[PDB]
RNA sequence: UUUGCUCCACACAAUAUAGAUGGAUACGAAUAAGGCGUCCUUGUGGCGUCGCUGAACCAUAGCAGGCUAGCAACGGUGCACUUGGCGGAAAGGCCUUGGGUGCUUGCUGGCGAAUUGCAAUGUCAUUUUGCGUGGGGAUAAAUCAUUUGUAUACGACUUAGA
RNA sequence: GCCCUGAAAAUGGAUGGCGCUCAAGCGUGUUACCUAUACUCUACCGUCAGGGUUGAUAUGAUGCCCUGACGAGUAGGCAGGCGUGGAGGUCAGUGACGAAGCCUAGACCGUAAGGUCGGGUCGAACGGCCUCUAGUGCAGAUCUUGGUGGUAGUAGCAAAUA
RNA sequence: AGAACUGGCGAUGCGGGAUGAACCGAACGUAGAGUUAAGGUGCCGGAAUACACGCUCAUCAGACACCACAAAAGGUGUUAG
RNA sequence: GGAAUACUGCCAGCUGGGACUGAGGACUGCGACGUAAGUCAAGGAUGCUGGCAUAAUGGUUAUAUGCCGCCCGUCUUGAAA
RNA sequence: GAAAUUGUUGAAAGGGAAGGGCAUUUGAUCAGACA
């Protein structure tokens, strides 16, 4: 079957979904991805690594997105993280996008 | 297994088994709660096993207590030493 | 060298055994490189090791062997039936057993 | 078994009315003595009314081939009495020896009519004397001028469960 | 050293437990026959318990000997124990479980000075 | 005679492979087999699809999640195989069917290992020339598994590596054959001709 | 498509039992029934025909010449 | 957290065998066909040769493999480095650059071996955890309790709170 | 002759299963091989049978020695034994330096009934042998009396307004 | 269905027929060694994926008893007469 | 015309390998080889040697593995339930 | 001061029985003997 190769993600991500990777939020140091941003500040070659790697051997892209849910009237302030497919265009003008 | 054939399963736990198994039994060789090798000085083999002197003779070379000796059982062998010794004395 | 083996392999197979009735006094060893029962006469009296290790350090070693010898062939394709003085555990059925090459008649 | 040919000679009991019986000879495909002249006193019984009590056998003798490298087209004739009947029967068998022939068609007896070594008879054995004379193409097929035949796919047997090559049909 | 005697063998090493003692506490485990006419025990079934015959009797030429190689013989006083004088490679005295620790030393004397084997001599002695 | 015997699936026969290598690992033996897509059944196709169905039929009426499992994957229809030729419910047949590993086309490490053939089961060997056969590859897509596109084509990226790898081996071994048959002739050559050698 | 049921070959011990009281009661009863050739066969594929008829047709003599003095 | 945790260099306790003891030694395809070598006009080509099993091939000599002296080649091979490339099916392997230090049984020498007493697997891997041995790197969460009601019989679920 | 059709429903399943197709199917031939409490040989037990034995510087003559054959078993028959309460005799038996009893993966004898010993506990009586006697041996009787479990911290403690 | 006899079971284990009142084998003390019976020798499962001669391909083969039934036939299946 | 070989059978022909057993306990027997004393494989095992000298063998015991394994009793012998 | 039954401790086993037979592994435990 379908296999995760791997998972590349954006230097600055909000707090909405860093929530979503806690139980207790407001306990925590919120250390939720400190030590994955300094993949970008030598240069990005850990990142440019995995975007390579994915070019190279997947078959299938999808991309993470999530909801901005402050912008709703909901009381929940732990956004939603999900997986959406990209179709259209050749693996590496996927991951490009 | 069924969902995982190509792992072992059984093989694996009982390397695990064997594996804790002697690591418990070391454990415990090595607290000495096993008793001792037979030509060890330690040793009882050939001579009679008594809980009841066992802790008279501890109480007197001065803790388990699930192993008690009585205050009757050990004024019984006081009065036995005391015989036995008055026959070494009449020995010697 | 690097081959230091003075012993045949061999695999314990399986008690002596009917359909319903097996009999643990005798236990069946295949030989490698034996293939015919005429063969196997060449292992007949040679003697054979089980070979296995323990955790206690029983009498200077951590390695225990079990000591039997080769009795007689089994079939055709070149089974020996094999007595040990201790017959082996069941739990042995696949383990590697080793045929020595003595006593000779070489 | 692995059939040999026998002469089976016997006669019926001397009496005061009768010195010097007839001699009865049969020629008799078995695997031993004992299986052959049981043969002998079963069809003494059926030919006419005489009894293994009341006879004996004067000889009993192995035929051989007189030449048992020489390869015969044979026309073997038999009656037997399988499944539902009797039958006649005309073989032919190109082989080396009458025993060889009469095996072989014991052999196709039980491997086509299903039919026991006791329910056939075998009537009559010749050695075709000329090749024109053979009736059966399934024979007539192996004497034609300079016989050549392939062996296609041959199949190796091995000694060995494990193979390191895949293994070749070739010649 | 005993008199001399071959390999003693026992035919049924294993002690004939009852049918069922096991299951039940209430059944002991003497032996007791199985009496029941559907009993696969009496019938002699595959897979069941042994049941006493005559033919696991031991060896008459070593029956009572201990592993020791001496019959074993109750002693009480030293009156029973010199009775074993002449005997002393064929039998081995055992001293009664009654016997108090001061006849026991007795005893013990007594035998060493003759020489008889005594079977259980740590016995009460506590010195 | 191997630590690991790393069979060929392809061209044998579903059952006399199974009971080859059941019978391997009750004797103590490791057993892998690979390119269990490619691995064969005597019969036409049909009649084998209709057997599996047979098979398809049996399920637990008030709980199928507990009834017969059918397994579809090629590797699974073997070993399912070749789990009825062991006592897979004892502590014994456990422990055999556990030196065995089955796969779909040849992932690694085996891809750099040698495999081996079992000419007693090999179909070319036993299935007399003519009889129709099954391919279990062709069955199981048929019955459901849904990874034989998957398996050929990255079983068509082995082989295009493999051949690389055979390419340099057979220049290899041409070298090392000129080389002695440069020293064919010397006087250890011979010597070594006069052992068999 | 959808494989029908087959029928076990798995005979039971009742039917087999069974088969064998009416097989010897079929034997029985067609004792009781039976209790209420025209082929000499000299074949006609046989090559030797004509020499083994001339041989037996010589041999009709002896059942006739011998048998009166 | 008497610095808990992790990753690097040694010394041993505990060691562990569903069963190490020279080497799992890699084309694909066909089997009424193919492998290998060579040539050209590069083919479903020509020519030669091979199978008929792995009974092969590679390794393989030394105190379980010691200590030394040379000759001949500049080969093979071990180890720790280092160069570059390839491998995502479960890649965790394969190939390659360079130096460094060993070994070399390719060849010839010198010394040792004993007494394990006529055999007893006679132990020669790593398998890891760890009391410790001296250098590095790292500085969170989860649950209960409170709360929510998109959930709920109770657990569970979904929220919020420095 | 082999093959196909030669009807038969109803949970999912059966040449015993896998599976097998120049069979691992069908008919037959040849061998090799596996295996029962059977056969042969030996040892041991018991029974039965046939011989021998007053010989004493040796014991027990229902004892001993030699020899052979046998060994299933319900009702039932015969025989030999094991165990328990009380009685006569005896061991000038055991016992506060611990009787009896009870507990005990500690030991030994017996084919077995059972018997013996060690340790713990106990605290005042009890055994061996020859006999005598009987309210003499339990797994059951929807057995009797007593005690104790699982069920189970379960059903339940919700009528009569609070 | 009746008669007459003889065997088997009752009271009886053991080997085999996957399984088992009615089948095949089998003189029941405790063992050791050998050899076997009936049945078997692909794997489950001890034992030849033995040798040999043929036949058979079944879109639910057969492995099975048979002077047993459905069974008398039907077939541009194949083989020998 | 001369053999040879196969097949079958015989030898009180020779010679190996393997396994199990070692009962009995002065002599007496029948034998054999001997020139004889004697010797012997002839009315049942002895010789030489090593290791350990104790939990090593062994037992008890908890288990694990292989194979076996209605659940007892009563009554019904017939599904023998 | 038994057993049923129970608590704690120590050991061990456990993938829809438990128990029992033969044999042996392993762990624990344990008796006996001096040319």
């Amino acid at each position: 079957g379908l296999r995760s190769l791997t998972t590349v993600w954006a230097e600055h991500l909000s707090d909405e979904v860093k929530r979503r990777f806690y139980k207790n939020w407001y306990k925590s140091k919120k250390k939720a991805f400190t030590k994955y941003s300094a993949k970008y500040a030598q240069d990005g070659a850990g990142i440019e690594r995995e975007l390579a790697r994915i070019k190279k051997y997947a078959s299938v892209v999808r991309v993470l997105v999530h909801t901005q849910i402050r912008k709703t009237p909901l009381a929940q302030k732990k956004a939603h993280l999900a997986e959406i497919q990209l179709n259209g265009g050749s693996i590496s003008e996927k991951v490009d996008w | 297994s069924k969902n995982s054939i190509n792992r072992p399963k059984l093989t694996s736990n009982l390397h695990h088994k064997v594996h804790s198994l002697n690591k418990k039994r070391a454990q415990r060789e090595r607290a000495g709660l096993l008793k001792p090798a037979r030509s060890s000085v330690n040793s009882k083999s050939g001579e009679i096993k008594s809980v009841a002197l066992d802790l008279y003779f501890q109480n007197k070379k001065n803790s388990i207590t699930t192993r008690t000796l009585s205050k009757k059982r050990a004024k019984k062998i006081e009065r036995n030493l005391k015989y036995a010794t008055q026959r070494k004395l009449l020995v010697d | 060298a690097e081959s230091h083996r003075l012993y045949v392999k061999g695999k314990h197979l399986s008690y002596q055994r009917s359909k319903r009735v097996n009999n643990p006094n005798v236990s069946l060893i295949k030989i490698e490189g034996v293939a015919t029962p005429q063969d196997a006469q060449f292992y007949l009296g040679k003697r054979i090791a089980y070979v296995y290790r323990a955790s206690k350090e029983v009498r200077g070693s951590k390695i225990r062997v079990m000591w039997g010898k080769v009795t007689r062939t089994h079939g055709n394709s070149g089974v020996v039936r094999a007595t040990f003085r201790n017959n082996l555990p069941a739990k042995t059925f696949g383990a590697s057993v080793r045929i020595f090459l003595y006593p000779s008649n070489i | 078994a692995h059939f040999k040919e026998y002469q089976v000679i016997g006669r019926r009991l001397p009496t005061e009315s009768v010195p010097e019986p007839k001699l009865f000879r049969m020629r008799i495909f078995a695997s031993n003595e004992v299986i052959a002249k049981s043969r002998y006193w079963y069809f003494l019984q059926k030919l006419h009314k005489v009894k293994k009590a009341s006879g004996e056998i004067v000889s009993i003798n192995q035929i051989n081939e007189a030449h048992p490298t020489k390869v015969k087209n044979f026309g073997v004739w038999v009656r037997y009495d399988s499944r539902s009947g009797t039958h006649n029967m005309y073989k032919e068998i190109r082989d080396v020896s009458r025993v060889a022939a009469v095996e072989t068609l014991y052999q196709d007896m039980a491997a086509r009519h299903r039919a026991r070594f006791r329910s056939i008879h075998i009537l009559k054995v010749a050695e075709i004397e000329k090749t024109a004379d053979v009736k059966r193409q399934y024979v007539k097929q192996f004497l034609t001028k300079d016989l050549k035949f392939p062996l296609p796919h041959r199949v190796q047997k091995s000694t060995k469960t494990f193979s390191y090559k895949r293994p070749s049909t070739f010649y | 050293a005993s008199l001399p005697h071959p390999k003693i063998v026992k035919k049924h090493t294993k002690k004939f437990k009852r049918h069922h003692s096991d299951r039940y506490h209430r059944v002991a485990e003497n032996w007791r026959k199985q009496k029941g006419i559907d009993s696969v025990v009496r019938r002699r079934f595959r897979g069941n318990i042994s049941q006493p015959k005559i033919g696991y009797g031991s060896n008459k030429k070593t029956k009572f000997l201990s592993p020791s190689g001496h019959k074993t013989f109750l002693v009480a006083n030293v009156k029973d124990l010199e009775t074993l004088t002449m005997h002393t490679k064929t039998y081995a005295a055992e001293i009664a479980h009654n016997i108090s620790a001061k006849n026991r030393v007795v005893i013990l004397a007594r035998a060493k000075a003759l020489g008889i084997k005594v079977t259980n001599p740590k016995g009460r002695l506590a010195l | 005679v191997e630590p690991v015997v790393v069979i060929d699936g392809k061209g044998h026969l579903v059952g006399r492979l199974a009971s080859v290598v059941a019978k391997q690992l009750l004797n103590g033996q490791k057993i892998v087999v690979v390119r269990a897509e490619e691995l064969n059944i005597s019969g036409e196709f049909f009649r084998n699809k209709l057997k599996y169905h047979d098979f398809l039929r049996k399920a637990t009426a008030f709980n199928k999640t507990r009834g017969p499992f059918h397994f579809r994957a090629p590797s699974r229809i073997f070993y399912k195989a070749l789990r009825g030729m062991v006592s897979h419910k004892t502590a014994r047949g456990k422990a055999a069917l556990e030196r065995l590993k089955v796969f779909e086309g040849i992932p690694p490490p085996y891809d750099k290992k040698k495999r081996v053939v079992v000419p007693q089961a090999l179909r070319v060997l036993r299935l007399k020339p003519g009889r129709k056969y099954t391919t279990l590859g062709k069955l199981s897509t048929s019955v459901g598994w849904k990874y034989e596109d998957v398996v050929a084509k990255l079983e068509a990226k082995r082989k295009v590596s493999s051949a690389e790898y055979y390419a340099k081996k057979r220049a290899f071994t041409k070298k090392v054959a000129s080389a002695n048959a440069t020293a064919a002739e010397s006087d250890v050559a011979k010597q070594l001709a006069a052992l068999g050698y | 498509m959808r494989v029908r049921k087959r029928q076990s070959r798995r005979t039971s011990t009742k039917l087999k039992e069974g088969i064998k009281k009416k097989a010897s009661a079929h034997r029985k009863k067609e004792k009781k029934m039976a209790k209420k050739k025209k082929d000499p066969g000299i074949p006609s594929n046989f090559p030797y025909k004509a020499k083994i008829l001339e041989e037996i047709e010589a041999k009709k003599m002896k059942d006739l010449e011998e048998r009166e003095l």
